[PDB]
């Protein structure tokens, strides 16, 4: 079963999919392939919660229902280690009258 | 393999090339007349472009389906800005 | 009188299956090509249907008249039940373009007389007022079959 | 009685014949109330009947004489006449099929 993730750090955001049976380490291998940073130099969080490299994405709580294409699940990313800092997206304006 | 979409307010969105080509505008911007990896949008903010990238993954994922697809959700708040973006991007 | 049901009296046992989150309004094209509304199917529900060979069907959102797919096409025409086996008609959402999907949400929130009071380009006004329509789509499908047969 | 029930099978066999299919087809299988979108058939018609059900009772030897078999064939037609107004196409079909049955059933050995 496929899980659709949104890997985030500062003002960067990576849209990628992964198997539920896939491990947290295999996700660091994808981040490396994109942002050119060995896996030992990165950490992955789920709402201020460190993820072990041995654990699978399913065991971390990312499931088909949680991490969907139209509504992907957020994964925190940090380099070096720096404090986890995800800049929030801009605010939508007030619902226009009508 | 991947492409970078940049919003009006800095935010960078790394997205699979095959996903981003869902947009006629993006397809035209980083193809050739007769090629680039980055595309900057001066007038599309984070909260919109993030939703557009979600649409790309949704569109690529469920065009291949044949049994049942889910609704693509749009919060009333984003509806107006996302329309104008969808018009500009031709998707 | 090009897209119409043939008046065969050859029965066809069908199953309509609503696998959309919308309330579905089935539309039978009668023998003159005029569209007839049938009772609506709630979401996730299915039911047995008595129809006939060469009868044209077409499915819509009961509320908004947004087009829906049936076995990944716009039109459903029953075959003859081989060994009395039912013909399945699986009704689903299409993968709407982000544009057509946004129009739906803006239409569902704004009253038609207030479309003009939205701060958007004149080309998005004319796209909002151009409601999904059965008569509109039938014209398209008629010309698609002309080029397909030629 | 054995020879009369052999006739009945022969009558029913002919009612299923392709030459009569043009007007016999509505009465082949039991009335599917969901498929026909009817919300009242079960209130009005207490004892449903059809040629398929009759064929089973014939092979299962549930008809003691030919007069028990005829009663069920007439019930089938009665149900159709009772439920539908006379102008409905199905009534015209029921009559054309009863014309066939009554003709053959009237030449029953005794
Ligand atoms: C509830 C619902 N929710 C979503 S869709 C739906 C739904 C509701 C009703 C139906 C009923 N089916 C139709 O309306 C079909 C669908 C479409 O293919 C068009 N259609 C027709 O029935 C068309 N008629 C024909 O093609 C023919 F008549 C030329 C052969 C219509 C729309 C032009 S006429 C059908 C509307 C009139 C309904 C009469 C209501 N009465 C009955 O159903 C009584 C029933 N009639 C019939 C009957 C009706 C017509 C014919 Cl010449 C012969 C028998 C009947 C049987 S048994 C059996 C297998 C049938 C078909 N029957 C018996 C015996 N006694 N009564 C009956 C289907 C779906």
């Amino acid at each position: 079963m496929d899980v659709f993730l949104m890997i985030r750090r500062h003002k960067t955001t990576i849209f990628t999919d992964a198997k539920e049976s896939s491990t947290v380490f295999e996700l660091k291998r994808i981040v490396e392939g994109i942002l050119k940073r060995p896996p030992d130099e990165q950490r992955l969080y789920k709402d201020d919660q460190l993820l072990d490299d041995g654990k699978t994405l399913g065991e971390c709580g990312f499931t088909s229902q949680t991490a969907r294409p139209q509504a992907p699940a957020t994964v925190g990313l940090a380099f070096r280690f720096e404090a986890l800092c995800i800049e929030p997206f801009s605010s939508p304006p007030e619902l226009p009258d009508v | 393999m991947y492409v970078k979409l940049i919003s009006s307010d800095g935010h960078e969105f790394i997205v699979k090339r095959e996903h981003a080509l869902t947009s006629g505008t993006i397809k035209a911007m980083l193809s050739g007349p007769g090629e680039t990896n980055e595309v900057n949008f001066r007038e599309i903010p984070s909260h919109v472009l993030s939703k557009v990238c979600m649409y790309f993954t949704y569109k690529v994922r469920y065009t291949n389906s044949s049994t049942e697809i889910p609704e693509f959700p749009i919060a009333p708040e984003i509806a107006l800005e996302l329309l104008m973006a969808a018009n500009f991007l031709d998707c | 009188p090009v897209l119409r049901s043939v008046n065969s009296r050859e029965p066809s046992q069908v199953i309509f299956c609503n696998r959309s989150p919308r309330v579905v309004l089935p539309v039978w094209l009668n023998f003159d090509g005029e569209p007839q509304p049938y009772p609506t199917l709630p979401p996730g529900t299915g039911r047995r249907i008595h129809s006939y060979r060469g009868h044209l069907w077409l499915f819509r959102d009961a509320g908004t008249h947004d087009g829906l797919l049936v076995n990944q096409t716009e039109l459903f025409v029953p075959s003859l039940n081989v060994d009395g086996q039912p013909i399945f008609a699986n009704i689903t959402l299409p993968v709407y373009t982000l544009k057509e999907r946004c129009l739906q949400v803006v239409r569902s929130l704004v009253k038609p007389e207030n479309y003009r009071r939205l701060d958007i380009v004149r080309s998005l006004y004319e796209d909002l007022e151009d409601h999904p329509n059965v008569q509109k789509d039938l014209e398209r499908l008629t010309q698609e079959r002309i080029a397909h047969q030629r | 009685v054995s020879e009369q029930l052999k006739c009945c099978s022969g009558i029913l066999k002919e009612m299923f014949a392709k030459k009569h299919a043009a007007y016999a087809w509505p009465f082949y299988k039991p009335v599917d109330v969901e498929a026909l979108g009817l919300h009242d058939y079960c209130d009005i018609i207490k004892h449903p009947m059809d040629m398929s059900t009759i064929k089973s009772k014939l092979e299962a030897r549930e008809y003691r004489d030919a007069q028990e078999f005829g009663a069920d064939v007439r019930l089938m037609f009665s149900n159709c006449y009772k439920y539908n107004p006379p102008d409905h196409e199905v009534v015209a079909m029921a009559r054309k099929l009863q014309d066939v049955f009554e003709m053959r059933f009237a030449k029953m050995p005794d």
